């Protein structure tokens, strides 16, 4: 992820302020979990939907 | 919860963009009622 | 509570209806412009060429007819016949039996 | 001249089409009228837009076999509707064509306009 660019699939963080704004730390949580979840998969075993 | 980045930015929704844009109440009454253990809220902005 | 953005990037197109519905028309437009004027040459070909000079050339589609088959079962060349079973087998079996 | 002719080799007829008039609505209309050879305005950059066109047109041929036509040539002028619904001179119709079998122009105009006939009628005879 370049510095001063935000992915085209992103996490938020709301500000005290109130508002909804990027985190690149949730949205690097996110992103780095959909890479893994392309080489590997994902299982859903036990999970009740 | 399947929400919308375009709250009746387009034409005729009917009221679509009203059900879409109340859902995100959730994001507060997680905190402020007394639902936190048994619901989470995962918000997801769904695009074209 | 979380919060993701699963929209690529269409947040920061401007006046996103309006320009969604140029597109629209543009091509909407582009269509019906490029068929109304094929349409018309295809009329004036007909009037300065005849009528008749195009009907021999169209081309005649054939439509299929039901063609009910007793469907027989298939008899292979005897060179494969004899691969299936055993050539022992040949003349063992009282065929009346 | 009673008889059987095939004079052919000399044989014409010039015919002066009726005024037909055309209302440009849409922007395809537009497109379709300049998509013609013949559709030749003085200034392209005319807004044919939402006016209304007449298009006085006369035709001249000149056979060369019992139903093929040898020449055709079809000019006219290209008139638009003023406020004061008086006509001005926008273009011309000129189309040429050898080896025809029809006029494409008046085809054309017959299917996308209407006929102006400087012919109205009472509602009932009048004997006199």
């Amino acid at each position: 992820i370049p510095r001063e660019t935000i992915p085209f699939l992103h996490l938020r963080k709301k500000t005290p302020a109130g508002d909804w704004k990027y985190d690149r730390q949730l949205s690097s949580l996110f992103l780095d979990g959909l890479e893994k979840a392309a080489f590997n998969g994902v299982t859903f075993k036990d999970k009740y939907v | 919860l399947p929400m919308s980045p375009n709250h009746g930015t387009f034409g005729g929704d009917g009221m679509y963009s009203e059900s879409k844009l109340s859902l995100e109440t959730l994001f507060n009454r997680w905190h402020s009622e007394s639902w936190a253990n048994q619901l989470t809220v995962c918000g997801a902005i769904i695009g074209w | 509570p979380v919060m993701a953005d699963l929209n690529g990037g269409l947040q920061f197109v401007p006046e996103l209806k309006e320009f969604t519905a140029k597109l629209r028309k543009e091509l909407v437009e582009t269509s019906e412009v490029r068929k109304a004027v094929s349409i018309e040459t295809a009329l004036e070909h007909k009037v300065v060429n005849g009528n008749s000079a195009d009907a021999a050339y169209a081309q005649v589609e054939i439509q299929p007819r039901a063609n009910i088959q007793l469907d027989f079962p298939e008899l292979k060349p005897y060179k494969q016949v004899k691969q299936i079973a055993p050539a022992e087998l040949e003349g063992l079996l009282d065929l009346e039996r | 001249y009673r008889g059987n002719y095939t004079d052919f080799e000399n044989t014409f007829q010039k015919t002066v089409e009726p005024v037909y008039q055309m209302h440009i609505k849409t922007s395809k209309d537009i497109a379709v009228l300049r998509s013609k050879e013949w559709f030749q305005l003085d200034d392209e950059d005319f807004d044919l837009l939402n006016k209304t066109l007449t298009f006085e047109t006369e035709t001249e041929v000149t056979f060369k076999n019992a139903n093929i036509f040898s020449s055709v040539k079809c000019f006219g002028p290209i008139k638009v509707e003023l406020p004061t619904k008086e006509t001005v001179e926008i273009g011309i119709v000129d189309y040429e064509a050898g080896a025809s079998h029809g006029n494409p122009v008046v085809d054309f105009l017959k299917r996308n306009g209407s006929t102006l006939e400087q012919k109205v009628n009472l509602e009932n005879p009048i004997p006199i």
